């Protein structure tokens, strides 16, 4: 019919726009600045690099850790980074100067994961030492050490008002903690206990997205303690791969994979809607831009690059 | 890195 029309898309169309080269070892983590201007990457090369979020242009390198870095995170005002290193420290960095403002000492094994709270007066960290620590940004002092888990802590994240922390561990547990007291409010267990390799709150703080080392991502209503959605089809049995909620266009779940692809699922239907091809190693980290339909992905030692992908929806 | 193997 002459009246036939192009249907509204139900899948995104992310396509490769830039490849960001510069790290000399595996990339561990990429994060967009909350103001949308920048991407920060961390690496096994002991460096943090800053890149333009829209143009992919290298901006600067931030150096000082003695061993490789597993995670980096931005303050709410996009002025600070925190990094988590095998050197058993975190460092707080002034992005504009590249100077280390504070070194957060106390963990007794690799620091693996870190995040600021929304207010950005606190940092939470998780370590191979099985603890979660909460740190004062201003003084760099450890405020609390939580006996969080019985195996390495893979992820830590504050909810949207900073009142809760979620943590995950190789022990197979996800725990929710009260920030102000450090008391455990909930432990999510189910059927089994495969290592939980990643967790974060949904942007509305009502769900948690959790990855397990059995090739599965799950969306949990933690208040009810019930699994609402399961996402499969990717490969994830070995590495602590980040996952994300994409909320700028269609509502997707995004994750890396051990088959060197970025997977995108429809959050509601659980259908794989795109697989992004081009990396030549495990895609360890993905991040979604806060306002534009842009994904950053980063890969391990056979690749060492960051890719920026852009979609119309 | 610990995360990269």
């Amino acid at each position: 019919s002459a009246t036939q029309s192009k249907p509204t898309p139900v899948k995104p169309n992310y396509a490769l726009k830039f490849t960001l080269a510069g790290h000399t070892k595996a990339v561990s983590s990429v994060k967009f600045s909350p103001n949308g201007e920048w991407l920060a990457s961390s690496s096994a090369d002991k460096l943090i690099k800053i890149w333009g979020a829209y143009d992919g242009k290298f901006e600067k390198t931030i150096s000082g850790h003695k061993l490789g870095i597993s995670d980096v995170a931005w303050s709410s005002d996009s002025n600070l980074l925190v990094s988590a290193s095998d050197d058993k420290t975190l460092k707080i960095w002034d992005v504009s100067s590249g100077k280390c403002l504070k070194t957060l000492k106390g963990h007794s094994n690799y620091v693996f994961c870190c995040n600021f709270n929304p207010q950005s007066n606190l940092i939470v960290s998780g370590s191979f030492d099985e603890s979660v620590r909460i740190w004062d940004v201003k003084t760099g002092k450890c405020l609390k050490t939580l006996p969080a888990h019985s195996d390495p802590v893979s992820a830590v994240h504050f909810n949207r008002d900073g009142s809760l922390i979620v943590s995950s561990s190789y022990d197979g547990l996800c725990r929710i903690w009260d920030t102000a007291s450090g008391q455990c409010l909930k432990t999510l267990i189910d059927d089994d206990n495969p290592p939980v390799s990643f967790v974060k709150f949904s942007p509305n703080g009502k769900y948690i997205l959790a990855a397990t080392l059995d090739n599965t991502l799950k969306l949990w209503d933690y208040s009810k303690g019930k699994c609402l959605k399961t996402y499969t089809g990717h490969k994830n049995e070995k590495y602590c791969i980040f996952a994300n909620f994409s909320v700028t266009g269609g509502k997707w779940i995004v994750s890396g994979s051990e088959d060197n692809l970025v997977y995108i699922w429809n959050l509601q239907t659980k259908e794989i809607v795109q697989k992004l091809q081009g990396h030549t190693d495990v895609v360890i980290s993905t991040a979604c831009h806060p306002t534009e339909n842009i994904i950053a992905s980063a890969a391990l030692e056979n690749d060492k690059t960051i890719k920026l992908w852009k979609s119309d929806c | 890195x610990x995360r990269a193997x």
